[PDB]
């Protein structure tokens, strides 16, 4: 049984960053030269592990983070990153393992007027700890205190990406996919073609 | 957020040596390729060359093939770059970079793809 990567980096539709989402892959065959035979990713690298080598290797379990974001924010997503997204949005712990994939999608995800479907935090009392996801709409007092608008000192805390098909390269948007390599002291449920 | 400190540098005459390390803190050290960059004056960063987290696939820029050899022990956080054979052309900051074990080994000579980046130590070759 192959593992539904498929599902994963083909879906029609993905997220905003804010509200990502997690498909657990497990249980299953991971032929990752899905990955390798397709030749549009712009972002494609690995923590711990060589990403050429992914064939080679099992773990225990696989998790699929899957969100669109800005170009130039593609790089947020790394461990140890900050910034908007990272520390509002989406973390990787510092030990991440794992790999990091990101494709232009100006074709599907832009548009003449502009899309505006995806957004993010940009307000938030404390930073998100790893792989934590917070998708209220509250709105937003530097006080702390609850607040409702139009009431003065409060703010609503997502904002939009606006994307046109028009803009540089760092402004178009980016369908971004995070694997987790889960490693227990375990047999593995996730390995590659000829391992077992 | 993981530092990177490089020493090692300093003045040297043509045709001798250096050995520039680069030491990175926290424990995360060990999931990095890590890269070296420099910059000559009037010159963008340029790469020098990368290992990957394990030491076992490393690439070097086409100028210093031969005379630089990068190196890695993860046991004590730290990247090394032997340097043989100076010449006024390696007159630069020399950078530590980290990031991610790329797919494409092209990616690797892209300053802006890596995670970290350290502050520098000056490298200069007297005629
Ligand atoms: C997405 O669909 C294309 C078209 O068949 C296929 O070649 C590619 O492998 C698919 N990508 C994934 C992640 O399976
Ligand atoms: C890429 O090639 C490998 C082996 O050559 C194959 O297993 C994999 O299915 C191919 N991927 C495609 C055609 O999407």
């Amino acid at each position: 049984n192959l593992c539904p990567f498929g599902e994963v980096f083909n879906a029609t539709k993905f997220p905003s960053v804010y509200a990502w989402e997690r498909k657990k892959i497990s249980n299953c065959v991971a032929d990752y030269s899905v990955l390798y035979n397709s030749t549009f990713f712009s972002t494609f690298k690995c923590y711990g592990v060589s990403a050429t080598k992914l064939n080679d290797l099992c773990f225990s379990n696989v998790y699929a983070d899957s969100f669109v974001v800005k170009g130039d924010d593609v790089r947020q997503i790394a461990p140890g990153q900050t910034g908007v997204i990272a520390d509002y949005n989406y973390k990787l712990p510092d030990d991440f393992m794992g790999c990091v994939l990101a494709w232009n999608t100006r074709n599907i995800d832009a548009t003449s007027t502009g899309n505006y479907n995806y957004k993010y935090r940009y307000l938030r009392h404390g930073k998100l700890r790893p792989f934590e996801r917070d998708i209220s709409n509250v709105p937003f007092s530097p006080d702390g205190k609850p607040c409702t608008p139009p009431a003065l000192n409060c703010y609503w805390p997502l904002n939009d990406y606006g994307f046109y098909t028009t803009t540089g390269i760092g402004y178009q948007p980016y369908r971004v996919v995070v694997l987790s390599f889960e490693l227990l002291n375990a047999p593995a449920t996730v390995c590659g073609p000829k391992l077992s | 957020q993981v530092q990177l400190v490089e020493s090692g540098g300093g003045l040297v005459q043509a045709g001798g040596s250096l050995r520039l390390s680069c030491v990175a803190s926290g424990r995360t050290f060990s999931r990095y390729a890590m890269g070296w960059f420099r910059q000559a004056p009037g010159k963008e960063r340029e790469f020098v060359a990368v290992i990957e987290w394990d030491g076992g696939t490393s690439y070097y820029v086409d100028s210093v093939k031969g005379r630089f050899t990068i190196s890695r022990d993860n046991a004590k956080n730290t990247v090394y770059l032997q340097m043989n054979s100076l010449k006024p052309e390696d007159t630069a900051v020399y950078y530590c970079a980290a990031g991610g074990n790329q797919y494409y080994s092209a990616t690797y000579s892209i300053w802006n793809e890596y995670d970290f980046w350290g502050q520098g130590t000056q490298v200069t070759v007297s005629s």
